[PDB]
RNA sequence: CGUGGAAGUCUGUUAGAGUUGGUGUCCUACAAUACCCUCUCGUGAUCUAUGUGUAGGGGUGAAAGGCCCAUCGAGUCCGGCA
RNA sequence: GCGAAAGCCAAGGCCUGUCGGGAGCAACCAACGUUAGGGAAUUCGGCAAGUUAGUCCCGUACCUUCGGAAGAAGGGAUGCC
RNA sequence: GGUCUUAAGGUAGCGUAGUACCUUGCCGCAUCAGUAGCGGCUUGCAUGAAUGGAUUAACCAGAGCUUCACUGUCCCAACGUUGGGCCCGGUGAACUGUACAUUCCAGUGCGGAGUCUGGAGACACCCAGGGGGAAGCAAAGACCCUAUGGA
RNA sequence: CGAGUGGCUUGCUACCUCGAUGUCGGUUCCCUCCAUCCUGCCCGUGCAGAAGCGGGCAAGGGUGAGGUUGUUCGCCUAUUAAAGGAGGUCGUGAGCUAGGUUUAGACCGUCGUGAGACAGGUCGGCUGCUAUCUACUGGGUGUGUAGGUGUCUGACAAGAACGACCGUAUAGUACGAGAGGAACUACGGUUGGUGGCCACUGGUGUACCGGUUGUUCGAGAGAGCACGUGCCGGGUAGCCACGCCACACGGGGUAAGAGCUGAACGCAUCUAAGCUCGAAACCCACUUGGAAAAGAGACACCGCCGAGGUCCCGCGUACAAGACGCGGUCGAUAGACUCGGGGUGUGCGCGUCGAGGUAACGAGACGUUAAGCCCACGAGCACUAACAGACCAA
């Protein structure tokens, strides 16, 4: 993938619950597998920022329950690290659903945004409000 | 930049930016910053802090 | 069928055992490409602090903005090269033929060695020669040593003797070269062989952790979930299986940790100055206050402050050359806090 | 609504009795059955001291072939016996 | 304090649950404290650990042999002067 | 099959059961995924009425499963605390010992060798360690068979 | 249908062990095999491309996480370059686990007149030992080579020190009617492994500072105890990972394969002689160890009545003993003091305010006061202590 241009320590592993942040009748997504990746021996597969993920539907509107689609986690608890050497981090851990060609599911996306999600995912970043 | 806590001049290449639950955002200087705004002081009435004095 | 899994930790720093010299050894040398010159150079690790520099690289979409880079400040004052060896080519290898020497000792160099008081540098120059034209001289290399007397925070005065080799052009003018440094007194700088935003490799023997077990040593899993109850913690699975018979050095077990010898590769040089530009307020913990011939060294470099480092041109470069990078900050921030 | 104060009733490391898990500690032990935490019962078919009765193919047994002095699908001692 | 509870302290008893000295005192072990983010992914199994907790107020379902369930659940309160 | 054995020929119920071999039975619930658990079906290898059947409030250190909460159980380990461990003074056992013994790789041999054969390696002594081997130490195998054994 | 290889399955036999070689599955840690799943290089195609299918060389590296089940196996989910198999007493209990098997208790079904049985199911159910030898990981003491200090050499030894993936440009291009859709190369990053380090983020921090509950010292001040910090808040150094830095390219020789020249065999022929190429594999490159390499090494200087070393003393860049490193008055090695740099968060006392209360009294607020208290770091500073002095030695 591009770089991202931050360091990022995951957050995230499989099994974790994490909030869906837009309109598409999703409320709480479980973490399945991520993009990519592939581990090592006893290790929970990790998620975090940036990071293109295989999610499940865990809580919301009947029609969108129990499904299993992708999604990109756009906001994380843990710090990440930008060049200049701060430290940022967020109030919760999120993720936005999208589809095959990468583009959200929904219309509206709820919350903050990371810039380095954005420089990714382009059409994700021109459905975000705030962008930290 | 300066702390959005205790008002000091954050050395550059140091420090942590929370990002609050509206969009908000708030650079801390330290960890003993974080932790005294998360028990819910405010800057103003601490002594030792830049924005009292 | 039960995962698969790469060993705990590596093979090829063996044996894990203390190391014989502090002083760090080069096994391999740069190639003769450019002019005439020593191939390293020496110095004394002071701690750590950042920097924030201008990115260099043309490739980095990044480039031209502003970039906080780790560094580890290292007192590089000018050092002595008192000799020149010369080395044969025998059947067996590489070996010494004879040494040319000065008459300029340091004053504080007795406390390392027996000083030459009675040498013939002109008949030792002759033999050296007769070599070089029989066609049987197989390398040159400088005797020198460090003036850990310059640096006050370093409680030696010993100074620390070491082989460093001299490449170049033709092995004629690089002869002449040779003889040219030691003659006059020896004297030469971290300038003199390196220049800022050149790749180095970083020699020194690390910082000393004495016994340790097979978990923080080589890196093995601890003993989880119900295993970690039972009496057993920190201890390997088994030592082997039934056959063969005998416990293999394969196998991580307990001893030495820290004190050998580790070369890094490719550590760019930051910045080479002189002065008080790179300290830390309140003094480097553990250590003192710079105010001398320095080098920053971007990243981490093996050993603890007050040991002695080594430097040379990198023998296995990846990048090309970006020179002298631009300093926007450095940081004189105290380390305690 | 009050009174009353029943209960093989409840909570309880009250005293006391017991002994679920840790398969922890110990395992040439402190100990030939121990140590710690955890846990159960604790006005009753309760617990306990002393005195007293039942004896070996016999006792005793809310029954596990449990127990009858570290000895039990037939105690222990000596003898039959070399 | 509800208390023959905890914790602290008298009266009284003791330093005899009877080998000591030294190393910032390493590995490893027994007991134990704290661990970011995640939160049972561990394991046959949440085993181990943890969580909750005292008291008052409000409020309390299915089922029921009408005794019970029930401290159900859930919510709020709590110091000093 | 539309009586025959041997008297009758399984009624209420419950049912893939702590009983169901086939079996992870089929359908459903739940999960990303559920040889689990629960519900229904149920021809029940070989359920079933005081050899008691069924149902069940309450009770339970009884067995299985699910959710919320919690957390070093785990990802993946770190630092610390106390007693040991290590060195010193004093005290002072035991287990074990055919002999020899610095082994390793192959081979051979009653087919599972530190000791035999061929090679390789190997200067002696000591300290600490975790236990690979001595088919390690501890117990004249509990299993199996045997004895014109015992209870 | 015929010929074999293996010793992973099962069966057969009864050679070995019954004065015992602990047993399924799992776990942990190490080595290996190749009949190759991925990664490298190749041949063929019913090979346009892309994607496949089949075959060859090849064991360097990798081959992961989860739901049911004790399960091995397997079924299933989502990831993946791929989620290969097998050997090592079905590797591994003087390592672990006890879920299964495998006693003594009990229930159900079946069988039995019955005691009881079941190659059925089910609940419960114990795991000893202080390492003599050997083996390896690390640490010392001696002897050999035959005075000392310093610097090296390199016989040999170890390594995976690197493996793999995604993205960008190439390029919506080659190719193809279209749908669809590559590569060489150059770049950016991720992942697994590896070694090191602490400026930064994070953890710890029973150093330290503060708040505070119970009780005791009459109150106050200031303290002890509440498990080895009563609890809560913050936290320096250090140690750390969840933090940060570093880990090629290229040569050489080959395999499968592609060829050149070329004869036996006037031609032909990649082979018979000769030669050019060509794998993640081999060798080198690179890192680590390494004068005990018995051919027991080399160089330079000092020295044989004196070079050097040991003890002693003050200490750590070192450390379980031993070892190692530094300093020792011609000195900043350690401590004291003073600064600096840090932690906490505003001291005791006094003044004013303070809901009230006749007054007594009064939780608390402000000021004095970035105060008080504290520091495992630095600097200054010979003030105290590195004194005295012994020994070995060609
Ligand atoms: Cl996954
Ligand atoms: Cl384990
Ligand atoms: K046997
Ligand atoms: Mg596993
Ligand atoms: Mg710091
Ligand atoms: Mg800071
Ligand atoms: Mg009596
Ligand atoms: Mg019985
Ligand atoms: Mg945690
Ligand atoms: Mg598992
Ligand atoms: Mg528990
Ligand atoms: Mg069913
Ligand atoms: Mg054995
Ligand atoms: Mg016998
Ligand atoms: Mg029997
Ligand atoms: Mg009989
Ligand atoms: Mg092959
Ligand atoms: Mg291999
Ligand atoms: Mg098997
Ligand atoms: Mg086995
Ligand atoms: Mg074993
Ligand atoms: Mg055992
Ligand atoms: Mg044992
Ligand atoms: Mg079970
Ligand atoms: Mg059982
Ligand atoms: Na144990
Ligand atoms: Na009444
Ligand atoms: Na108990
Ligand atoms: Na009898
Ligand atoms: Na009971
Ligand atoms: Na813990
Ligand atoms: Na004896
Ligand atoms: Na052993
Ligand atoms: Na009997
Ligand atoms: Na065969
Ligand atoms: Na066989
Ligand atoms: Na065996
Ligand atoms: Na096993
Ligand atoms: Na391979
Ligand atoms: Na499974
Ligand atoms: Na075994
Ligand atoms: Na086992
Ligand atoms: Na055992
Ligand atoms: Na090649
Ligand atoms: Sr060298
Ligand atoms: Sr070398
Ligand atoms: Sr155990
Ligand atoms: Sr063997
Ligand atoms: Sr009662
Ligand atoms: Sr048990
Ligand atoms: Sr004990
Ligand atoms: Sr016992
Ligand atoms: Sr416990
Ligand atoms: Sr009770
Ligand atoms: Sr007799
Ligand atoms: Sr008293
Ligand atoms: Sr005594
Ligand atoms: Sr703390
Ligand atoms: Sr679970
Ligand atoms: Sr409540
Ligand atoms: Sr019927
Ligand atoms: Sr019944
Ligand atoms: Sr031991
Ligand atoms: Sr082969
Ligand atoms: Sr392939
Ligand atoms: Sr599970
Ligand atoms: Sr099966
Ligand atoms: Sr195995
Ligand atoms: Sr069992
Ligand atoms: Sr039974
Ligand atoms: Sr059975
Ligand atoms: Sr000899
Ligand atoms: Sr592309
Ligand atoms: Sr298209
Ligand atoms: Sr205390
Ligand atoms: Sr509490
Ligand atoms: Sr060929
Ligand atoms: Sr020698």
């Amino acid at each position: 993938m591009e770089a991202l241009g931050a360091d990022v320590t995951q957050g995230l592993e499989k099994g974790s619950l994490i909030t869906c942040a837009d309109n598409t009748g999703a409320r709480e997504l479980k973490v399945i597998s991520v993009h990519g990746y592939s581990g090592t021996k006893n290790r929970h597969p990790k998620a975090g920022l940036g990071d293109k993920i295989t999610v499940s539907v865990t809580k919301g509107t009947p029609e969108m329950r129990r499904q299993v689609l992708e999604a990109v986690v756009v906001r994380q608890r843990k710090p990440i690290r930008r060049p200049d050497g701060t430290r940022v981090k967020f109030e919760d851990n999120a993720a936005v659903i999208v589809d095959e060609n990468e583009d959200p599911r929904g219309t509206e996306l709820k919350g903050p945004i990371a810039r380095e999600v954005a420089q990714r995912f382009g059409s994700v970043a021109s459905a975000a409000t705030m962008i930290v | 930049r300066e702390c959005d806590y205790c008002g000091t001049d954050i050395e550059p290449g140091t420090g942590t930016m929370f990002v609050h639950k509206d969009g908000a955002t708030t650079h801390f200087c330290s960890s003993k910053c974080e932790n005294n705004a998360d028990l819910g002081r405010e800057a103003r009435n601490l002594e030792w802090t830049d924005t009292a004095r | 069928p039960q995962p698969s899994r790469p060993r705990k930790g590596s093979l090829g720093f063996g044996p894990r055992k203390r190391s014989t010299s502090e002083t760090p050894r080069f096994n391999s040398w740069p190639s003769d490409d450019g002019q005439p010159g020593v191939q390293g150079f020496a110095g004394y690790k002071a701690g750590m602090t950042h920097v924030v520099l201008v990115n260099d690289e043309p490739n980095s979409p990044r480039e031209g903005m502003e970039e906080t880079v780790p560094v580890t400040v290292i007192e590089t004052p000018p050092m002595r090269a008192v000799a020149l060896r010369a080395y044969e080519d025998t059947p067996y290898g590489q070996r010494p033929l004879t040494e040319v020497w000065t008459d300029e000792f340091h004053s504080e160099l007795d406390r390392t060695l027996d000083v030459p008081e009675d040498h013939d540098p002109d008949a030792a120059e002759e033999q050296i020669r007769d070599a070089h034209e029989a066609g049987d001289l197989g390398d040159l290399r400088l005797i020198t040593h460090t003036v850990p007397d310059a640096v006050p925070s370093v409680p030696k005065k010993k100074p620390d003797v070491m082989e460093t080799r001299v490449g170049g052009g033709s092995v004629s003018d690089r002869l002449d070269h040779a003889l040219d440094i030691v003659e006059d007194g020896g004297e030469h700088a971290m300038n003199d062989i390196f220049r800022a935003g050149e790749y180095a490799d970083v020699a020194g023997v690390t910082k000393g952790k004495g016994t340790q077990g097979p978990v923080k040593r080589w890196g093995v899993q601890k003993r989880k979930g119900k295993h970690a109850r039972q009496g057993w913690r920190r201890r390997i699975g088994n030592l082997g299986p039934w056959n063969p018979s005998r416990v293999r050095s394969t196998v991580p077990q307990q001893g030495q940790t820290g004190y050998h010898q580790r070369t890094e590769l490719n550590k760019r040089l930051i910045d080479i100055g002189e002065g008080d530009e790179p300290t830390v307020d309140g003094g480097f913990v553990n250590y003192g206050e710079v105010d001398g011939p320095y080098t920053l060294v971007k990243g981490s470099v093996p050993g603890p402050d007050k040991r002695l480092v080594r430097f040379r041109p990198a023998v296995r470069p990846n990048d090309q050359p970006r020179l002298d990078p631009e300093v926007r900050y450095v940081s004189n921030e105290s380390n305690q806090g």
